[PDB]
């Protein structure tokens, strides 16, 4: 009844998921059951400072609700059955959860990741998602490119160890330089 | 580790019915992979003795193309392949109903239409070019039986494959989370009449406090 | 399915002479492409062999059965275990003066 | 608890099936759970009036279960195979479920069936059912005598559309002459 009424209430669920608070998945932010009503009135701020914030966190909302079905219906049926992009969707989105959104709120580097740094880290990981899934389209095998672009996943996955004590310039041109690299490698690995 | 269902008598009469279906149907898929593999046992015995009938078949084709080819004094291969307008032997596949798959069986067939060999300019051993042509049209329709056979056990490894993974997901994910989600929605019931209890028997006491006043 | 209504035949020299006598395979005039091949070892190549198998299963709609040479089927075990599909149907029948190899055979190996 | 009393108190109960509800199949009554206990008493005005009234609705609620239990393996194992019988049955009962059991009320021919009109429906709809299962028997194949005699069962489906208001004696005649050539329509 408390949860009830406070949801009522309130206009932000930070829903904790335990199978994620085990397993040491802080925060344990159950993305499904979560919802916030206040992104409507934050379409102004993020229009004024980081314009792409909506559109990369609408993509990412989207990338980890197709992976939870897509993890139903591997649990279900197995993998054999899932396209190549379903298979690119699914590594994407536990690369997600494993490095995005798993922070850890006791070490240097993730016990506060900024707005900047966490708009970049979006930028980075919706653009590997893209590359992945442009690459694939261009009909290279989803297993020869994971294998080529092993380097790109930990780079991009390794994103979340930039400090932010370093500041948002210097940082920002290490993202910058990470996506470009990132880029790079992806069109050598296609060609 | 459940579903998310609101604890309520039609929920939990709802979730007894698809519990009883799904122990059901867990006990028919068994049986049916059982089955299913008696006969995929019985078809992997027939594919090695086609393998080995098919051995056998191939050499003695063989030795019988070599003898007539010997026989011609030429390759006839060069002949054969000029005559290959239309081909006279073809298979059409048959929809066989063993168990309850429905394995495509290949089924051959003869067309008189090019029937005809290429015994006709060979130079000399007719009848050696149409004792092989015999052979090769037997050995022919052992490689359709076998093939056949084959595409049958293709056919029915990967539906066993698909029952035995459909009867193992029911009986680690499907029994236990309506079992699991029975559990929370007879407790949550419980709790309910419990409240439901408490809450009576202060509406006892008030009205027997009220008696004890008046 | 009821469409494909041939046998293919990638097998060595005498053995494709052997089912061009049965009447198995043969050219179609209009389509201009030949349901049995006559492939050996040092004819063409095994790239060519390996494009001209993978034709028959795939391009070839009408191939039910392919007949490929085990010696030819050596140089193309990696295409004869990537075709997986159950049709058109993969026979390991073995060329002149070389026993067939249960080993090598494809359909033998799931077992 | 007020369902669980009347239940308890009543003769005839007619329950709501929320999966037919869902369909828009009406009238949504639910045929397994639903009964009446005056068919025993009825059983005189049925002996006196239309004398294979009884035995035919409980030739139909046999087919009901019987689908009904086959449709639930059905959907559990794929309905890959079936026996001709066991095809017959649900296609009957698919059949009665959508022309005999489904009627519209605000339609002119079905709102309101006669007691008359209803007997010499399940008299089609038993006999189309009883005569497959006889071809079947025989050893026709279901799918070759379903695709010839689609003509006879859009006959029986047409049978709901007969309409009433022409008189019990007219469309009697009419259903004499619906089974007289569906028996014959079987012979090929
Ligand atoms: N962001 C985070 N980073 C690292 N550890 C965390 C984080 N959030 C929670 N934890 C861990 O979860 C444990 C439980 O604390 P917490 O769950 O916050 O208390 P409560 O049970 O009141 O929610 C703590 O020991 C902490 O180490």
């Amino acid at each position: 009844p408390v949860t009830t009424a406070t949801l009522g209430i309130t206009q932000v669920f930070w829903g904790l998921d335990k199978k994620l608070a085990q397993r040491k998945h802080f925060p344990s932010i159950n993305t499904s059951v979560s919802y916030s009503k206040y992104t409507n009135v934050l379409n102004k701020f993020y229009d004024s400072n980081y314009p792409e914030f909506p559109v990369l966190r609408d993509r990412m909302k989207e990338i980890l609700s197709n992976a939870e079905e897509l993890e139903q219906v591997v649990q279900l049926v197995g993998k054999s059955a899932l396209s190549d992009s379903d298979k690119i969707t699914l590594d994407v989105a536990t690369l997600i959860k494993e490095d995005f959104l798993q922070q850890n709120g006791y070490s240097t580097y993730d016990a506060f990741c900024p707005i900047w740094k966490t708009f970049d880290m979006m930028r980075a990981f919706i653009s590997y998602h893209d590359e992945a899934q442009k690459a694939v389209a261009n009909g290279a095998n989803w297993s020869k490119l994971a294998d080529s672009t092993g380097d790109v996943k930990h780079a991009v996955s390794s994103s979340k160890f930039f400090e932010p004590s370093r500041g948002e310039k210097e940082v920002h041109g290490e993202f910058e330089k990470l996506l470009s690299t990132m880029q790079e490698r992806f069109a050598e690995s296609t060609d | 580790n459940r579903e998310q269902v609101f604890p309520t008598r039609m929920t939990l009469g709802l979730m007894k019915t698809k519990l009883k279906g799904a122990n059901q149907g867990y006990s028919l898929l068994k049986r049916k992979s059982e089955a299913l593999t008696k006969r995929f046992r019985d078809i992997t015995k027939r594919i090695d003795d086609a393998k080995q009938k098919m051995g056998r078949v191939m050499q003695t084709a063989a030795f019988s193309l070599a003898e007539v080819s010997y026989a011609t004094g030429e390759n006839i291969g060069y002949q054969v392949q000029e005559s290959v307008s239309t081909a006279r032997f073809k298979v059409r596949a048959r929809q066989e109903n063993v168990s309850g798959v429905y394995l495509s069986q290949f089924e051959s067939y003869i067309d008189p239409e090019i029937n005809d060999f290429r015994l006709t300019g060979l130079g000399r051993g007719g009848q050696q070019v149409q004792r092989a042509k015999e052979i090769y049209s037997r050995a022919v329709e052992t490689l359709v039986e076998l093939a056949s056979l084959q595409t049958a056990f293709i056919i029915l490894d990967e539906v066993i494959k698909v029952t035995n993974r459909r009867v193992n997901a029911i009986e680690h994910v499907i029994i236990p989370r309506t079992e699991n989600t029975i559990a929370y929605i007879n407790s949550e019931l419980d709790e309910l009449d419990r409240e439901e209890f408490y809450r009576l028997k202060k509406v006892q006491e008030k009205k027997q406090n009220e008696t004890a006043k008046l | 399915a009821e469409k494909r209504t041939l046998i293919a035949v990638i097998a060595d020299e005498d053995t494709t002479t052997g089912l061009l006598l049965a009447g198995i395979g043969q050219i179609t005039p209009e389509t201009q492409e030949k349901n049995f091949f006559v492939y050996q070892e040092g004819k063409t190549t095994k790239e060519e062999i390996t494009d001209k198998f993978n034709h028959f299963t795939e391009e070839r709609d009408d191939i039910a059965i392919l007949l490929i040479n085990q010696h030819i089927a050596e140089n193309i075990r990696a295409r004869v275990d990537s075709f997986t599909n159950a049709f058109p149907a993969i026979l390991e029948i073995p060329s002149k003066d070389h026993p067939y190899d249960p080993e090598k055979d494809s359909v033998l190996k799931r077992v």
